[PDB]
């Protein structure tokens, strides 16, 4: 009964969970995913850690981040099933509770579920991710107490973008053919500070106008990238974040 | 108009006309001290904005966004009269936003709850509604036949500029249309809303669920036992970033308006999270200011000039 993990792995896998195999290195064979750490040096980390910084957005300042632990995610199938042939490959952020992230890492990323919409999702039932770090951020839910969480990172196959000013939750219907809906934002990373990292647009800070407006009224401040089919998606990095809060009271 | 400008320089704000010419009236009542001259017959004085029109500011650190401003004031709370200092009954000017004339005149007892009541649309009808409820305890002959005598000038003077003395009037009842909200003081967010219902999103919770919530908070026996009970504020908060992503601003500043209201300390810090920046995002820069200097500097005793 000893595990075989990395220390680093080990210490993510105790944070999302709770024979002659550690239950420690049982749970994570059973996530079917590969987690690799990769050193606070690297080059991955050095260029991830900096995504991570430059789009911490300007209406987010009730916290900021320190990447504590970078891993690299390769799931098993999900390259496969890619859509290797779509354009618009960009490494985009996806936030979301602790509780889910096995959920998250077992079965890859789901659309909205087919349940509930409430009076429905802001561009239909589909997957979310932001270019802004602290967009996505702000959904991992993270408090005082629980001031550690996760930030996902993956190549998503954005395709023919529906670009859209307003909301819309019929979106997924409008596509009629392209491949995924484009909320445009005032604010956003720009092209001039665009990187490469393994073969994936990384959206690099600063935010800058984009020059988009609304003429039948408000313009969302940021963006959103939504694709409606998990083939498109591949996990690539997950980092893991402490949130450092300001004065509660 | 050249005395127009001393008094709102030093506010940032313009005042409606019934300010200027109620100040006349007062001048009327009492040539040589204007601001008392209602003192004695109905426990008033002239404040505020009205102490810089009597003069009183040449004496003198003097932040006149705190000058009365009482521990309940909102920001779109400009304090202009004092009553009662038992119960520390005032009335100021309500304005949505800091570039539009004052919507109404409102009131409240800073001792008693943070409750604003709708008090007519100009300064005129908020005194005669006032001198009317006052009329009804008065026991004494002279002190009646004073205010009687009094009373037929204010209708009189109101009637000769066009002024309305009802409690809620037309424009009132208007603007009331346009009410997002009421918050826990009852006098109304008025945000911009277009097309598509963007600009306000509700709670998560009913008033009488948050004010639930914030009396756990407070009446906790320990840090630890207050760290835990935020959790229902930590998970609103997330809430109205957001909304704040999405431009349905007027959520935080609901959330951030309430927890001014019910007035424990614990909430001074989330409120300076929610409210400069739900102000800033609206393009009500002022209100920003003047709520960032009020919870640096909330006061129950608040007369700049002492
Ligand atoms: N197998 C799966 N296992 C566990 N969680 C899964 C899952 N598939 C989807 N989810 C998780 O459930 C949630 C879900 O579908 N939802 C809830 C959120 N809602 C709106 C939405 O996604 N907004 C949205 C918009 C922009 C960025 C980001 C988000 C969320 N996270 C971000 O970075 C859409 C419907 C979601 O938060 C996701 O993280």
């Amino acid at each position: 009964p000893e595990s075989q993990l990395d220390l680093r792995v080990q210490e993510l896998i105790k944070l999302i969970c709770n024979s002659p195999e550690h239950p420690l290195d049982q749970h994570y064979r059973n996530l079917h995913c590969a987690l690799r750490p990769l050193d606070h040096e690297s080059y991955e980390f050095k260029v991830i850690s900096q995504y991570l910084q430059s789009t911490h957005a300007p209406t987010h300042s009730d916290y900021t981040m320190t990447l504590l632990d970078l891993f690299e995610v390769e799931k098993d199938g999900e390259k496969e099933a890619f859509r290797e042939d779509l354009h618009n490959r960009m490494l985009l952020w996806h936030g979301s509770r602790m509780s889910n992230w096995v959920g998250i890492l077992s079965h890859g990323l789901r659309i909205a579920p087919p349940e509930a919409p409430i009076t429905g999702y802001m561009f239909g039932k589909g997957i979310y991710f932001a270019d802004m770090s602290s967009k996505s951020a702000n959904y991992c839910f993270a408090s005082r107490l629980k001031n550690t969480g996760l930030l996902l990172l993956s190549e998503v196959a954005l395709g023919q973008c529906n670009e859209l000013l307003e909301a819309n939750p019929k979106a997924e219907g409008l596509l009629q053919g392209k491949h995924s809906t484009k909320g445009l934002g005032k604010m956003a990373p720009s092209s001039a500070h665009f990187v490469t990292l393994n073969g994936s647009t990384v959206p690099l800070g600063p935010a800058s106008d984009t020059g988009i407006l609304n003429p039948d009224g408000y313009t969302l401040n940021y963006n959103e990238y939504i694709v409606y089919n998990p083939n498109q998606v591949r996990m690539r990095y997950l980092l893991k974040v402490q949130f450092n809060f300001l004065q509660l009271w | 108009h050249h005395l127009r400008k001393e008094v709102e320089n030093h506010y940032k704000l313009s005042l409606p006309e019934d300010f200027y010419h109620f100040w006349k009236f007062c001048e009327e009542l009492d040539p040589e001290k204007p601001s008392d001259s209602l003192s004695a017959s109905l426990g008033l004085q002239l404040v505020g904005p009205y102490d810089i029109l009597a003069g009183k500011h040449k004496t003198k650190g003097l932040n006149f966004n705190l000058h009365w401003r009482f521990y309940y004031d909102p920001p779109e709370f400009q304090t202009i009269i004092i009553g009662d200092n038992k119960t520390q009954y005032h009335m100021g000017y309500f304005r949505d936003s800091p570039d539009e004339f004052p919507v109404y005149v409102g009131i409240n007892e800073a001792k008693k709850n943070c409750i604003i009541v709708p008090n007519g649309d100009n300064v005129f009808a908020a005194v005669k509604l006032f001198l009317t409820k006052k009329l009804k305890e008065i026991t004494d002959k002279k002190k009646i036949n004073l205010l009687k005598n009094i009373d037929e000038k204010l209708t009189e003077a109101a009637r000769e500029l066009g002024y309305s003395l009802e409690q809620r009037t037309v424009k009132m009842k208007q603007r009331d249309k346009k009410v997002v909200t009421k918050t826990f003081h009852g006098a109304g967010l008025v945000v911009p809303v277009d097309k598509n219902d963007v600009g306000y999103r509700e709670l998560p919770e009913t008033d009488a669920d948050l004010k639930r919530i914030c009396k756990t908070i407070v009446e906790a026996a320990s840090d630890e036992e207050r760290l835990k009970a935020f959790a229902p504020i930590q998970e609103m908060m997330t809430f109205v970033q957001f909304a704040n992503d999405e431009c349905d601003y007027g959520m935080g500043l609901e959330l951030g308006m309430d927890l001014f209201c019910y007035g424990s300390h614990y909430f001074h810090k989330v409120a300076g999270q929610l409210l400069p920046l739900a102000y800033n995002l609206l393009k009500r820069n002022l209100f920003a200011e003047i709520i960032e200097e009020h919870l640096a500097n909330r006061s129950q005793e608040n007369i700049d000039q002492l």
